[PDB]
């Protein structure tokens, strides 16, 4: 019980500046062992205001890129009390619906490779991560017509290990919805982006191995065989890492991504 | 940011384009200026022309983006109180801090592209000589006063949409406004039956929502909307598929 009346102290600390920082720090070591933590910071007054005004404190920072990393490790303490928010089953909607992730957008077009600025994306894409865990068409919809999808690309394309990986499991969720697929094929364009992408990313794991990173690009090839134009496409256009043994000692132990990749090289010659 | 805010909110007037000059910073040692000091006099009409082409869609865009996020907060937060005044407040100081900091984030890059064309081509325009060396002093010149004068730029666009917010979200939240008036007309004071229900069954006393008015502690998180504005001084007072 007093460990209780600890949280709901800190969540009172959040409104005001003087006390904010410490609560920030104390509460976001508590959603591991908190289960109703995110209901609480939701239906507090000012807590999310609270969480947005850290945010949005931080864009003078951006442009021109100076956060330091005690301005990033405070935002991402913020952040991540959002994250909490967005997994919860009874405040994921009204996350959604409060359209929150569009004030995370800027940090994720950012592209300073100092170490604030990788864990700003890393934890910004976690929270959009943690939305889309559960595959909620809504979540899904909000995030095509929002277009994250570039904001992901980019970070595909050029982030580091880590934040790479998460922003291919986002596109992974995305592609997997029918809505999804329909949307990154409707247009030669949109899939051949996509493609190229996933593409230059095989070549950096046939160098750079990780095996994670390799089974959402895998996932994501065998989901985009699922549409038919993608499929005439990638008969052209798959790696060809992707049909010789290049990953094959790497796979050995991932029997369900070898399994994925098989898949796809199955689907193709359908 | 790194470097303290330059502006006030005050030190700006957004009534024409004509606020920008006094503020147009021209780095003397730009060696474009020191071979043709004649051509520092092309600076302002093209910081001029890059607010006046980017300043409208910026604020519609920042306000847009904001007014939903801030409406829903809002709404949630004050959805015991019955008196409009300090939700129409709050939404109003949290809408236009919001606002700003999208215009920003919205204007950094476009506006650095935009002063730098702007300059380059009247640079080129007055230089109609091209030599290779001329073309680098020029681009150079280009890309330090866009830098040098984003600041300046980017706060113009950031008060004409913060301006222009507070009314906008005072009509987005009429019906809030209405709830609470035929409340008080039929002798009720409005409190929002599934929040009434919510809080009394299922909050912690400790951070429950109460019928009525904050605590005006808890409303600090609002007054440092209005104190704190990204980009602006704190205020003191002291191929197709075929």
């Amino acid at each position: 019980m007093l460990e209780r009346e600890k949280i709901y102290q800190w969540i009172n600390e959040l409104s005001s500046p003087e006390t904010r920082e410490n609560a920030l720090l104390e509460l976001s070591k508590k959603r591991e062992s908190v289960p109703d933590l995110a209901p609480m910071l939701w239906h507090s007054f000012g807590t999310i205001a609270a969480l947005l005004q850290e945010i949005v404190n931080i864009y003078p920072s951006i442009n021109p890129p100076t956060l330091t990393a005690h301005q990033s490790n405070r935002v991402c303490n913020a952040l991540a009390l959002l994250q909490c928010v967005a997994s919860h089953p009874e405040t994921r909607s009204a996350f959604l619906a409060a359209h929150i992730p569009l004030f995370l957008y800027p940090f994720l077009h950012t592209v300073s490779k100092t170490r604030p600025f990788e864990y700003l994306r890393l934890t910004s894409l976690g929270v959009i991560g943690a939305l889309v865990k559960t595959d909620e068409q809504e979540v899904i919809n909000f995030l095509l017509t929002t277009e994250i999808i570039p904001l992901c690309l980019r970070i595909m394309e050029s982030g580091s290990e880590l934040s790479k990986t998460v922003a291919t499991f986002i596109l992974q969720k995305i592609l997997l919805d029918d809505t999804g697929l329909a949307y990154i094929c409707q247009t030669y364009e949109r899939f051949s982006h996509v493609a190229m992408i996933l593409g230059k990313m095989v070549l950096q794991l046939s160098k750079e191995p990780s095996a994670r990173l390799l089974k959402h690009v895998v996932r994501c090839y065998l989901r985009l065989s699922d549409n038919p134009r993608a499929r005439e496409a990638l008969r052209q256009c798959l790696p060809d890492q992707l049909k010789d043994t290049t990953f094959a000692q790497v796979l050995k132990d991932d029997t369900t991504t070898k399994r994925w990749l098989a898949q796809l090289v199955k689907n193709l010659q359908e | 940011p790194h470097m303290l805010e330059q502006y006030s909110y005050h030190d700006i007037n957004v009534y024409s384009l004509a606020g920008l000059a006094p503020h147009i910073t021209l780095n003397p040692t730009i060696p474009l200026f020191q071979a043709h000091p004649q051509l520092k006099q092309c600076v302002r009409q093209a910081i001029e022309r890059a607010v006046q082409e980017l300043v409208h869609p910026v604020v519609d865009r920042s306000i847009k983006i904001a007014m939903t996020t801030c409406e829903q907060i809002v709404r949630k937060d004050f959805a015991l109180d019955s008196e409009e005044s300090r939700m129409r407040i709050a939404a109003h100081h949290m809408m236009r801090n919001l606002t700003a900091g999208m215009a920003m984030i919205t204007c950094r890059e476009p506006l650095l592209m935009s002063i730098s064309t702007n300059l380059k081509n009247s640079f080129a325009s007055a230089l109609r000589t091209a030599s290779p060396q001329q073309r680098e002093m020029m681009d150079q010149a280009a890309a330090q006063l866009a830098q040098d004068n984003c600041e300046l730029a980017c706060c113009f666009i950031q008060k004409t949409a913060v301006e222009k917010a507070g009314p906008e979200m005072d009509k987005r939240l009429a019906t809030e406004f209405e709830l609470r008036k035929h409340a008080r007309q039929e002798g009720r004071r409005y409190c929002d039956p599934v929040v009434l229900t919510y809080q009394a069954e299922r909050m912690p006393e400790q951070i429950r929502l109460k019928v009525g008015g904050v605590d005006p502690k808890q409303l600090a998180v609002y007054e440092e909307f209005a104190r704190n504005v990204p980009g602006f001084l704190p205020t003191n007072d002291l191929q197709a598929w075929a």
